[PDB]
């Protein structure tokens, strides 16, 4: 019973980060070593485990969280960042123990004109906890006067789409992002190595 | 890091005109873009986010365009009040060169040649040590001016500032002063002392001189 | 209603501080991007600092590790402060509110900052005597060495406006600032009519009156 990494790996469409997809990883055996070895990734960072290793360890479950953000901003989505991503849409707690793995996705997720289906979150009053996935839509206040639902002065729609166009430069072009979480637990193993 | 070049630097045009100034980023950002108009001693102004959005109380005779690395903000009939300095603005990105080296709106109008003076350094300057050689020109249309000192027919660099004068508010002309400085050790030690000023108004260069030591 | 009002602004020497103040009205400084925007004299603008709404700071790396940026949610005031203070940093500094995708669209009018080791000095005035050879000759006179600006020029005490130009100063390598004024009048004047020259330098109560004369 192989763990379903092809499913999210390649998952045909990706969530937007601002509601970011997570699938628990359970009951399976994981060949690691097949991303690792990889060309296919422009960034494999891993957190308290080494890469090398990773077909030796048992976890108790592991999640993988997915989602699509700009070249510049997967910097963000490691432990101690800060950022409009990790400030207001995915955040790594700093005992993060795990790995971060990125791919350029320009041919797929952008389109001529624009690509507007992915969003982040532009407008937050306060930083996320590490983990939390904030998918609210309500008008964010900017100032005194309550917005009561209705765009205008210091009255925004918190989500902003990344407009994604092929002529954009490497930092603002989209990349598709897998987060492998590990946890160790005092309970039964379910996903280890082969 | 993703620049910003905006061309031209300077441009002229008159009331009414349909004017049209372009920003340039060195990769593709989307409509990233805003622009902003600024007059002298003034902030900045807003005009366009979003590259095309026009801000809440702007005239609609500005508008923006352009997706990816050619931006243009077009002025549909220019009012008087449009003479400014308007930049270009890329978003969601804080590199170095945020903003662009802006382009200065100006008010056209006929050719005028400059009238040159020179000055020699008054005799109290040398006294104190130094000599501070004076080259003017005067009431000049455009701002295209290219001053050159000659010592001893020696064309000198590096020693001389400039500054411009702000349109003139009736003639719209401009005027230019060149400011050579020496030691008086060194001053003493040449006879000739030129200024050749180059201008579109000009049908050849126009030098005016002083021999040291003669009135 | 809305506006953003700074303060702070001065002169300092190299190596020294100053903190500037940017009151808001408005809008909520706590819920807002905010960023510092300087412009050296007769330069572009330059992004300085950033501060989120969840208090991330963000510094161009020319102020990195110098300038800190920060805020009073009671007072609804934005602040930066600035160490380390080098003769590169003298600006007009401006604090904005930044709406990100939609821009900067509140501005404060500025506050001026001058960062030199020049000592407060007035100026030497000096006369651009008008040449010995359309009868319009060209006089004026040269206010050289002084700190800091401004210095204020006039011609026979404002009874003479016609044909001025007073240029804008130039800082010179000495750190020490220098500018010329100048006019035209009519060559036939020159024999009869007196021109002298009111250079003004207020730092230094510096009231200077020259006298320009054909020279022999
Ligand atoms: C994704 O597909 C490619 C090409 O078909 C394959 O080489 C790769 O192993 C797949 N990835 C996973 C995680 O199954």
């Amino acid at each position: 019973n192989l763990c379903p990494f092809g499913e999210v790996f390649n998952a045909t469409r990706f969530a937007s980060v601002y509601a970011w997809n997570r699938k628990r990883i359970s009951n399976c055996v994981a060949d690691y070593s097949v991303l690792y070895n990889s060309a296919s990734f422009s960034t494999f960072k891993c957190y308290g485990v080494s890469p090398t290793k990773l077909n030796d360890l048992c976890f108790t479950n592991v999640y993988a969280d997915s989602f699509v953000i700009r070249g510049d901003e997967v910097r963000q989505i490691a432990p101690g960042q800060t950022g409009k991503i990790a400030d207001y849409n995915y955040k790594l707690p700093d005992d993060f123990t795990g790995c971060v793995i990125a791919w350029n996705s320009n041919n797929l997720d952008s389109k001529v004109g624009g690509n507007y289906n992915y969003l982040y979150r532009l407008f937050r009053k306060s930083n996320l906890k590490p983990f939390e996935r904030d998918i609210s839509t309500e008008i964010y206040q900017a100032g005194s006067t309550p917005c009561n639902g209705v765009e205008g002065f210091n009255c925004y729609f918190p989500l902003q789409s990344y407009g994604f166009q092929p002529t954009n430069g490497v930092g603002y072009q989209p990349y598709r992002v897998v987060v492998l979480s590990f946890e160790l637990l005092h309970a039964p193993a379910t996903v280890c190595g082969p | 890091d993703i620049q910003l070049t905006q061309s031209p630097s300077f441009l002229s045009a008159s009331v009414g005109d349909r004017v049209t100034i372009t920003c340039r980023a060195s990769q593709g950002i989307s409509s990233y873009l805003a622009w902003y108009q600024q007059k002298p001693g003034k902030a900045p102004k807003l005009l366009i986010y979003g590259a095309s959005t026009l801000q809440s109380g702007v005239p609609s005779r500005f508008s923006g365009s352009g997706s990816g690395t050619e931006f243009k903000l077009t002025i549909s009939s220019l009012q008087p009040e449009d003479f400014a300095t308007y930049y270009c603005q890329q978003l969601n990105n804080y590199p170095p060169v945020t903003f662009g080296q802006g382009t200065r709106l100006e008010i056209k109008r006929t050719v005028a040649a400059p009238s040159v003076f020179i000055f020699p350094p008054s005799d109290e300057q040398l006294k104190s040590g130094t000599a501070s050689v004076v080259c003017l020109l005067n009431n000049f249309y455009p701002r295209e001016a290219k001053v050159q000192w000659k010592v001893d027919n020696a064309l000198q660099s590096g020693n001389s500032q400039e500054s411009v004068t702000e349109q003139d508010s009736k003639d719209s002309t401009y005027s230019l002063s060149s400011t050579l400085t020496l030691s008086k050790a060194d001053y003493e030690k040449h006879k000739v002392y030129a200024c050749e000023v180059t201008h579109q108004g000009l049908s050849s260069p126009v030098t005016k001189s002083f021999n040291r030591g003669e009135c | 209603e809305v506006q953003l009002v700074e303060s702070g602004g001065g002169l300092v020497q190299p190596g020294g501080s100053l903190r500037l103040s940017c009151a808001a009205s408005g809008f909520t400084v706590r819920s807002n991007y905010m960023s510092w925007v300087r412009q050296a004299p007769g330069k572009g603008l330059e992004w300085v600092s950033l501060i989120y709404s969840g208090g991330s700071t963000y510094y161009a790396d020319s102020v990195k590790g110098r300038f800190i940026i920060s805020r009073d949610n009671s007072k609804n005031t934005l602040y930066l402060q600035m160490n380390s203070l080098r003769a590169e940093d003298t600006a007009v500094y401006y604090c904005a509110r930044d709406l990100a995708v939609y821009g900067m669209d509140v501005w404060g009018q500025g506050t001026t900052v001058t960062v030199s080791s020049a000592s407060t000095k007035g100026p030497s005035v000096f006369p651009l005597a008008p040449s010995s050879k359309g009868g319009t000759a060209a006089l004026g006179c040269l206010v050289k060495d002084y700190f800091p600006e401004p210095v204020t020029v006039s011609w026979n005490s404002g009874a003479l406006t016609s044909g001025v130009h007073t240029f804008p100063a130039v800082l010179q390598s000495s750190g020490l600032y220098s500018l010329s004024s100048v006019v035209t009048v009519p060559s036939s004047s020159l024999g009869t009519q007196t021109y002298i020259c009111n250079v003004n330098h207020k730092p230094s109560n510096t009231k200077v009156d020259k006298r320009v004369e054909p020279k022999s």
